[PDB]
């Protein structure tokens, strides 16, 4: 019943930007501490980015200035446009809930971001 | 007569920071330049005003609140400031007026096994409007089924504890805050 | 002066059976404020373990959390051959962003 379903991965040149959603079910975003979490091939798990319950967000330093995160409280999504990408931005990206201060108890399938050279 | 600043710092235990404790202080001369040049104090912020030149400033009513959070909250009481505390718990106002008062209580609000005294509020449909003060206990709804009182999934309790063991960093440690609001005429 | 997080071992090989262990340790005290995932490779990560002990609904028993303040371990009793994965600790209620352990990977070998 309960799923993420991430989407808008691809493969885009450096300076490019990319845009990716993130459709729940079972969970109401808005409703809910959204983050972000990338993967890059073969490294840990880093943080990107969340947004409150009551709209704050927060971001990683690495990724401060280039990424916004959003949701559409119309369509239950939640979203994060990517721009400047970086070789470093390449990564497996996925939407979770945090439910207890971080714990992610929900996840999506990710979608795989690649920044050609 | 003196104004009870006593009784605002020195008070055996301090209030959680979602029902932040509020006294309105009025009708009495204060000594503020004691508490400036006090050294027990990791935190003395003032905004708007200088903290030296205070004595000679009069005005109407003094609010003073007081609570207990982190060492890593403290910068979250603080005029245009976003987070768990400043979101939820207290909020300060874009157009603040007074001064922040801070130090280190890890040997009166953390016990051995953890204190599990202190609390604060982790979820919040919106934001709290300045000095804006919520105290429900009702199960937030995280999705779109009703809770009914029954906490569990998408259904969790909004307030949390902070256990404060002594051994935590001084970030997890228990400070008490005092933030003295003025009303300021001409 | 943030606080970081070490994952050892950093990776283990072990067999069906075997009691495993996984320490993730803290720079500063952080109380139980931690949690583990299970990482199978292309796939999302789990949660097993929230507040350094409590199990994640679904979570077969044979995984446990314990630990406080700096130390902290991941305990699976008998491995079994679907548990392979990297296994990953992680800061709650961390400031001024959520940090992860560097991970623990597990293999298996006869
Ligand atoms: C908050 O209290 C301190 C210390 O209080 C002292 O110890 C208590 C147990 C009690 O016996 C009090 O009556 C004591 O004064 C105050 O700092 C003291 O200030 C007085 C003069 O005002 C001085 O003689 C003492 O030496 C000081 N004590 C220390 C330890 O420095 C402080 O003024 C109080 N703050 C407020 C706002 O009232
Ligand atoms: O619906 C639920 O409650 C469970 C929780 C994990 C995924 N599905
Ligand atoms: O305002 C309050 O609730 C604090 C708590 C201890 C006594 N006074
Ligand atoms: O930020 C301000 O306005 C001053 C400087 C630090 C304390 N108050
Ligand atoms: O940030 C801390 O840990 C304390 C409180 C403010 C100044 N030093
Ligand atoms: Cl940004
Ligand atoms: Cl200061």
């Amino acid at each position: 019943q309960v799923q993420l379903v991430e989407s808008g991965g691809g493969l885009i040149q450096p300076g490019g930007s990319l845009r990716l959603s993130c459709a729940a079910s079972g969970l109401t975003v808005n409703r809910n501490y959204m983050s972000w979490i990338r993967q890059a091939p073969g490294k840990g798990l880093e943080w990107v980015s969340v947004i409150y319950s009551g709209g704050s967000t927060f971001y990683a330093d690495s990724v401060k200035g280039r990424f916004t995160i959003s949701r559409d409280n119309s369509k239950n999504t939640l979203s994060l446009q990517m721009n400047s990408l970086r070789a470093e931005d390449t990564a497996i990206y996925y939407c979770a809930r945090d439910f207890y201060e971080g714990s992610f108890d929900i996840w999506g399938q990710g979608t795989m971001v690649t920044v050609s050279s | 007569n003196l104004c009870p600043f006593g009784e605002v710092f020195n008070a055996t235990r301090f209030a959680s920071v979602y029902a932040w404790n509020r006294k309105r202080i009025s009708n009495c001369v204060a000594d503020y330049s004691v508490l400036y040049n006090s050294a027990s104090f990791s935190t003395f912020k003032c905004y708007g005003v200088s903290p030296t030149k205070l004595n000679d400033l009069c005005f109407t009513n003094v609010y003073a609140d007081s609570f207990v959070i982190r060492g890593d909250e403290v910068r979250q009481i603080a005029p245009g400031q976003t987070g768990k505390i400043a979101d939820y718990n207290y909020k300060l106002p874009d157009d603040f007026t007074g001064c922040v008062i801070a130090w280190n209580s890890n040997n009166l609000d953390s016990k051995v096994g953890g204190n599990y005294n202190y609390l604060y509020r982790l979820f919040r449909k919106s934001n709290l409007k300045p000095f804006e003060r919520d105290i429900s206990t009702e199960i937030y709804q995280a999705g779109s089924t009703p809770c009914n009182g029954v906490e569990g999934f998408n259904c969790y309790f909004p307030l949390q504890s902070y256990g404060f063991q002594p051994t935590n960093g001084v970030g997890y440690q228990p400070y008490r805050v005092v933030v003295l609001s003025f009303e300021l005429l001409h | 002066s943030a606080i970081q997080l070490t994952q050892s071992p950093s990776f283990l090989s072990a067999s069906i059976g075997d009691r495993v262990t996984i320490t993730c340790r803290a720079s500063q005290g952080i109380s139980s404020y931690l949690a583990w995932y299970q990482q199978k490779p292309g796939k999302a990560p789990k949660l097993l373990i929230y507040a350094a002990s409590t199990l994640q609904s679904g979570v077969p028993s044979r995984f446990s959390g314990s630990g406080s303040g700096t130390e902290f371990t991941l305990t699976i009793s008998s491995l079994q051959p679907e548990d392979f994965a990297s296994y990953y600790c992680q800061q709650l209620n961390s400031y001024p962003a959520p940090v992860f352990g560097p991970g623990t990977k597990v293999d298996i070998k006869a």
